[PDB]
């Protein structure tokens, strides 16, 4: 988390292999980030209906 | 109190045959009520609304706007009227009465355990054989020529209640579309809504009603020094304000020297003093704005000797601008010489019954004119200003294409003969239904003779057998007399624009009805 | 003793025979608007607005309800729109009829989760059997397959003409629309086609334009109203007086110094419009506002200036003309550029009449080629409807193209399952037999529904509907009886690959796939608890 | 596992979407946002370096109670022009991080 300016490095940013939209047919699209490195211990599940 | 287990609450359901011959009977009233408004011996009928006025009309659109009905097919009927009346001049209650007969013919097939796809697929085929029948019989119009562009309004206003000033309201109506047929870039339009003002003044009589030469609107001098006669002004329009009033900002002056208060009251008077010494370089005559003018305004246009107009209407500077030729500029700073309204004739302060009235007439070549009418009262000018944007828009059609169908009876018996022979190739289940639209068609000869009080069975017989030969083909039925007189020798005529409006709505109408079988009512909405 | 909740307690078949008759409430409603033979309905509300409709979607929506069960087949017709956009008429029916035959069947003591286990190998079978017994795709047919399926869609509408003129109006549309995307992926966005309606002419005079119609109006009346060879800027900022903001004020010490900081506040403004109007643009279009002093620099420069338009009509204009969003001044510490080399193109931008109001049409647009439909009806009510029925019609071919595969409509598809499901229950039937029996049974109500509003033969049309099917499963001598549907105009069996009854493969799937779900969810409201309303407490 | 005996169920997200069926449930182990992307002009983006940002990008104000003082003919042009200057930086430094 970078709260000033004058500490927004490289260090604090993240990585993805693909940071896409995934624009869906139902109620409306979401974002969904796939692969990143050194993952942590969460997970997302998405349910439909 | 334990509440009963139910579903959709507070609302009805009707099915069957209850709701397709139950939108006939309501298409068949609303088709009564108009149904004395159609030929040229009609009578006016008068109305209330819940404003406190009366509307005496015998207009079709003008008495089912002031009809509240609940029944939902009989609102649809309304709503026709009102896109005849926006589309064309002169072509709504035809439609009415020729949609409620449509529909009449069409509950017998309902009684005959036919489906009402099949009757509204016959009536797709008969509407595309109807407009390649009044394209057939029509007749090219020259446009230039005055006096054939006075008997096609002539047969527009011999049905309303101007048909006794007849020599006068054709060369009013005429006149009106003629100077407002603009055209800037490469396309023609005909503006009569917003550049054909129709001021109506209580007072006089109806014979010195006249087309004026430009624009006029109902406001005096701002000051009784300025001129109230100009010969050739140099008319000057304006759209913002000529005073000082607060920016669009949070301007706050701190005052603390005894010179500064005087100075800010100092300045007010000089930037009032340099917009109008901004105005002043091109020398007009009158000024003319949509906002206020303080009266230090007022002092340097009086020892200049300009005529200031106060607070002229925004839908009125736009109409001006076009009469005189002016530009409409925002600011005083940022005049030009091409933003002079010059050309412009007499401009002159009249009174009309203890009412001062701005005349801005006479000028060269105006694409704005203001037709000043004047009656009895404000309850039949209402008339004839309803009447005249019907004779104005009948003028437009012909303009925009001009082609001429033989009215009163002639147009309709024509197609039902076409439709008759047509009718004979056809050897399938949708030959019945394709026939009763050529009787449906035959109801606008038959309410020219009941409302002059002549044979619906000795004049149908006749006038049948007359488009039995494909020689004359254009008799109709004569609505002052009662008799058939053939239309080339009368002169009725109508556009072609106005009769296919006519058989194109009044046919879907009979589409969008006839595919209702079923009605919910009882649901809110957000 | 009993239960102390202070609402209402209902158990046992009780709730099993009323959600059944909550949801044939629902499907006796819309049974008589399927099919070409089917016929529209009034929607009146308390206030007297009149909504004449026949599609599923918008008849659920605007009718209140009640119950519970009620709610689920009602949010069912809303996700067809959004999944494939046309179905809500065919999807309420089959699930309530889902709902009706598995009553039956728990009525016999047979538990429901046998009926729930029991239609999963249905459900999936079908889906099966529809993918491997398709009949073409879009290659052997070419432009006749989209001319087809647009036909079959509108059949249930106003808008169902025996010729080609409302086909090929919205093959068109989606044809001149063709975006690809990464990856290769030739997307048809239907949202970006603005569907107008105009109180006009008749039904065979709606325009098909090229372009874009904007609904907007010019404003000051002294601009030109035509501009030919237009350079399009669009743009998304108030062109308005410069109103410093919160804050920011203007406290002055000097009145000396008062009529310089009073005239900057139109000098600014003024110099943005000089600078974005000097570079060749024409048409300028603003979705925030432009006072009464701006206009003057059009109308002194014969430039159109639209104000307060759409901020989804701006983007649709850009993309298909090539111009550039902008919203304010950028390009690395530059007091106004405006980047003067993205600015749109259009072949002409005219107002034209459209039975009084003002549209404002752009012809081609230079960059992109995009399709605006303007539809002409009788009155309001028509054109709600014939609005509708082309949205509905347009949702058509962007699945066909997209996925290159048609079913045959008009029955065909049912009637090839209620036969094929009745043999896949007897061989692995043991206990979920009579749930995959009357999965084929509750797949019959849909050429059921079009024996009835046609006014037809409804136990022996449908008899020989599935005589032709049965042939061939059973006798594979190459009948290619497969394709056999209803002949609605005439009363007997057609042949929907000759006759052009052409529907797309997941308004069959998907239409199956949800309604078999739904029947699932309120087949298990054995007990049901209804509370008291807390609103007087 | 084989190192703790804990296991808190807030590191697993349940997003919840109405569309399809229970077939199309995903188990996608990076991040899934209801949010929607302003502007939506890309919408993709591959090898992506993702930042999380508590500053406003927006004109420079404090908690404490901040004016403007306007009493000249360029000190307007001295406002408009010097916050854009500021956003500038701003962007510009988030641009060269990478
Ligand atoms: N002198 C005449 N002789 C015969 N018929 C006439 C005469 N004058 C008018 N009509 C008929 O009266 C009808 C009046 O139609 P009208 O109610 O004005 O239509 P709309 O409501 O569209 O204006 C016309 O269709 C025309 O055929
Ligand atoms: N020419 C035709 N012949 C036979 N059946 C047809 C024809 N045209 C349409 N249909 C049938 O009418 C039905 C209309 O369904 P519809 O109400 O449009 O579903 P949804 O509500 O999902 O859009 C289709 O299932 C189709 O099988
Ligand atoms: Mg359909």
């Amino acid at each position: 988390p970078v709260a000033h300016i004058d500490q927004f490095t490289a260090d604090m940013l993240g990585s993805a292999e693909l940071a896409e939209e995934v624009n869906l047919n139902g109620s409306g699209k979401l974002l969904k980030i796939t692969g990143c490195a050194s993952p942590g211990k969460t997970v997302t599940i998405v349910v439909r209906g | 109190h334990r509440p009963v287990l139910v579903l959709s609450q507070n609302t009805k359901r009707e099915s069957g045959r209850k709701v397709q011959s139950g939108n006939i009977n309501a298409a068949k009233t609303i088709a009564d009520i108009i149904r004395t408004c159609l030929g040229p011996k009609s009578m006016m009928k008068m109305l209330l609304d819940p404003m406190g006025g009366i509307v005496m009309t015998n207009d079709g659109n003008a008495i089912l706007r002031e009809i509240q009905v609940q029944h939902p097919a009989a609102k649809s009927m309304i709503e026709i009227s009102r896109t005849q009346d926006e589309e064309v001049g002169d072509g709504t209650t035809s439609v009415i009465i020729l949609a409620g007969e449509m529909l009449s013919v069409a509950e017998h097939f309902l009684e005959q355990q036919m489906h009402p796809t099949v009757v509204i697929s016959a009536y797709r085929k008969a509407l595309d054989d109807m407009i390649s029948t009044l394209k057939k019989i029509s007749i090219p119009v020259d446009i230039s020529d005055s006096d054939m562009m006075l008997n096609i309004i002539n047969s527009s206003i011999t049905t309303k209640a101007i048909s006794r000033w007849s020599s006068l309201a054709c060369n009013i109506a005429l006149d009106a579309v003629k100077m407002v047929q603009f055209e800037e870039n490469g396309r023609k339009e005909i503006d009569i809504k917003k550049y054909a003002r129709v001021e109506k003044i209580p007072g006089g009589i109806i014979e010195d009603s006249c087309v004026l030469r430009g624009v006029m609107i109902n406001k005096d001098v701002t000051h009784p020094r300025m001129r109230r006669y100009i010969k050739n002004p140099r008319i000057v329009l304006l759209d913002s304000s000529l005073e000082y009033k607060k920016g669009e900002s949070q301007t706050d002056i701190e005052i603390t020297r005894e010179e500064d208060f005087t100075r800010i009251l100092q300045m007010e008077e000089e930037y009032i003093q340099q917009l109008c010494e901004d105005i002043i370089q091109l020398k007009p005559d009158v000024v003319i704005t949509e906002k206020g003018i303080s009266d230090l305004a007022q002092h340097y246009l009086m020892r200049a000797n300009i005529t200031a107009i106060r607070r002229v209407r925004k839908t009125d500077n736009n109409r001006i601008a076009r009469a005189c030729g002016a530009r409409i500029v925002s600011r005083p700073e940022e005049l030009r010489e091409d933003d002079v309204g010059t050309g412009a004739g007499l401009l002159e302060i009249k009174k009309i019954g203890d009412e001062y009235f701005t005349f801005i007439t006479d000028c060269k070549d105006p694409k704005a004119c203001t037709i000043l009418l004047r009656g009895a009262s404000k309850e039949i000018l209402s008339e004839v200003e309803r009447n005249l944007q019907d004779a104005m828009q009948v003028c437009r059609n012909v303009l925009l294409d001009p082609q001429l169908v033989p009215g009163g009876g002639a147009s309709e018996m024509a197609v039902a003969h076409a439709l008759t022979e047509k009718s004979k190739a056809m050897t399938g289940v949708e030959q019945w239904p394709y026939r009763a639209v050529a009787q449906a068609l035959e109801v606008i000869p038959r309410t020219l003779i009941q409302n002059c009080g002549a044979s619906t069975i000795r004049l149908l017989t006749s006038l049948r057998a007359k488009h039995t030969q494909e020689n004359c083909e254009t008799w109709g039925v004569n609505g002052e007399t009662g008799t058939l007189v053939d239309m080339k020798e009368l002169g009725i005529w109508e556009p072609l624009a106005v009769k296919l409006q006519t058989y194109k709505t009044a046919v879907e109408t009979a589409v969008l009805l006839l595919r209702i079988d079923d009605i919910v009512s009882g649901h809110k909405k957000k | 003793g009993p239960l102390s909740v202070f609402g209402d307690r209902s158990t046992g078949e009780t709730i099993r025979s009323q959600n059944v008759m909550a949801a044939a409430s629902i499907a006796n409603i819309v049974k008589s608007s399927l099919g070409p033979v089917g016929l529209d309905k009034m929607l009146v509300d308390d206030i007297g607005d009149v909504t004449i409709t026949n599609d599923g979607a918008t008849i659920l929506k605007l009718l209140e309800v009640e119950h519970p069960a009620a709610k689920v087949l009602c949010e069912l017709a809303d996700l067809q729109d959004k999944e494939v956009g046309d179905g809500t008429t065919s999807v309420v029916i089959i699930a309530a009829e889902l709902l009706k035959n598995a009553d039956e069947l728990v009525k016999q003591k047979i538990h429901p989760t046998s009926v729930i286990s029991g239609y999963r190998l249905a459900c999936k079978e079908a889906v099966r059997y529809i993918n491997e017994n398709l009949i073409v795709n879009t290659d052997e047919l070419g432009r006749d397959c989209l001319i087809n399926a647009a036909k079959t869609s509108m059949s249930s509408k106003i808008i169902g003409i025996n010729g080609d003129f409302f086909a090929n109006m919205v093959v068109d549309a989606v044809l001149a629309i063709k975006y690809t995307d990464i990856r290769g992926q030739p997307r048809y966005p239907v949202n970006s086609v603005n569907i107008l309606k105009a109180h006009g002419r008749s039904q065979m005079e709606s325009m098909l334009i090229s372009g874009y119609a904007l609904n907007c109006v010019v404003g000051s009346q002294g601009m030109p109203k035509r501009i030919v060879n237009a350079k399009i800027a669009c743009l998304d900022f108030s062109l308005q007086k410069t109103k410093m903001k919160l804050g920011v004020q203007v406290v002055i010490t000097d009145p000396e110094k008062l009529d310089q900081i009073r005239q900057r506040e139109s000098d600014i403004t003024k110099e943005r419009i000089q600078k974005i109007l000097a570079t060749g643009a024409n048409v300028i279009l603003t979705t925030g506002g432009i006072d009464d002093m701006c206009l003057k620099y059009f109308v002194e420069a014969g430039a159109m200036a639209v104000r307060r338009v759409l901020k989804r009509d701006l983007k649709r204009i850009a993309k298909a003309s090539g111009a550039t969003i902008l919203s304010t001044l950028a390009n690395l510490e530059g007091e106004e550029t405006f980047e003067a080399a993205m600015l749109g193109q259009a072949e002409e931008v005219v107002q034209e009449r459209i039975c009084d109001d003002e549209l404002i049409l752009i012809k081609n647009t230079k960059a992109r080629t995009s399709a605006s439909i303007i539809l002409r009806g009788a009155n309001d009510f028509m054109c709600d409807e014939m609005e509708r029925s082309l949205h509905d019609a347009l949702c058509v071919v962007k699945r066909v193209l997209e996925s290159k595969s048609v079913v045959p409509g008009g029955g065909a598809v049912e009637a090839a399952l209620s036969i094929y499901l009745e043999n896949y229950a007897t061989s692995m039937g043991s206990r979920e037999q009579l749930a995959i029996a009357e999965f084929a049974r509750s797949l019959l109500v849909i050429p059921n529904t079009l024996a009835v509003n046609a006014a037809q033969d409804s136990t022996d049309l449908v008899a020989k509907l599935r005589a032709f099917h049965n042939e061939a499963q059973v006798n594979p001598e190459r009948k290619n009886l497969k394709w056999i549907g209803l002949d609605l105009s005439n009363g007997k069996p057609r042949d929907n690959k000759q006759a052009g009854v052409f529907e797309p493969t997941i308004v069959k799937v998907k239409s199956l796939k949800f309604a078999t779900e739904a029947a699932i969810t309120i087949l298990r409201i054995d007990d049901l608890i209804k509370l008291h309303p807390e609103s007087k407490d | 596992p084989a190192t703790a005996t804990s296991v808190d169920l807030r590191d697993i997200k349940i997003v919840k979407k109405l569309g399809g069926t229970i077939d199309d449930c995903e188990l996608v182990e990076g991040l899934v946002l209801t949010q929607k992307v302003s502007n939506s002009g890309i919408t993709r983006v591959e090898k992506a370096k993702i930042g999380l940002i508590q500053f406003c990008l927006s004109a420079p104000k404090t908690d404490m109670d901040n004016q403007i003082v306007v009493s000249d003919y360029a000190q307007m042009d001295r406002v408009l022009r010097e916050e854009r200057a500021y956003i500038l930086n701003l962007v510009k430094q988030i641009k060269k991080t990478g």
